[PDB]
């Protein structure tokens, strides 16, 4: 008929929308745990640095 | 006489002949407008579903 293609659309809109929100969170999520790590080499590098420091000490 | 007892049936005839006329002149119509909506339906559901083909 004719609503019920309205209706297909309405259900696959949703889908688009709800795919590009989790495309947007994944990389969101991957961009926050990439610089989480990158800090905690920063931080270790920083412990080593701080180590080094106290025997010449 | 002889000729009014065939002469009511000639004439008699003929308003037959009009109702049938015109009633099969609208048979034969509607019938028609009916199969074109039912094509109609018909292709509307399978040309649907074929607009669809997943998405």
């Amino acid at each position: 008929m004719d609503a019920i293609k309205k209706k297909m659309q309405m259900l696959k809109l949703d889908k688009e929308n709800a795919l590009d929100r989790a495309e947007q969170a994944e990389a969101d999520k991957k961009a926050a745990e990439d610089r989480s790590k990158r800090l905690e080499d920063e931080l270790v590098s920083l412990q080593k640095k701080l180590k080094a420091t106290e025997d010449e000490l | 006489d002889k000729l009014k007892e065939a002469e009511t049936r000639a004439e008699f005839a003929e308003r037959s002949v009009t109702k049938l006329e015109k009633s099969i002149d609208d048979l034969e119509d509607e019938l028609y407008a009916q199969k074109l909506k039912y094509k109609a339906i018909s292709e509307e559901l399978d040309h649907a579903l074929n607009d669809m083909t997943s998405i």
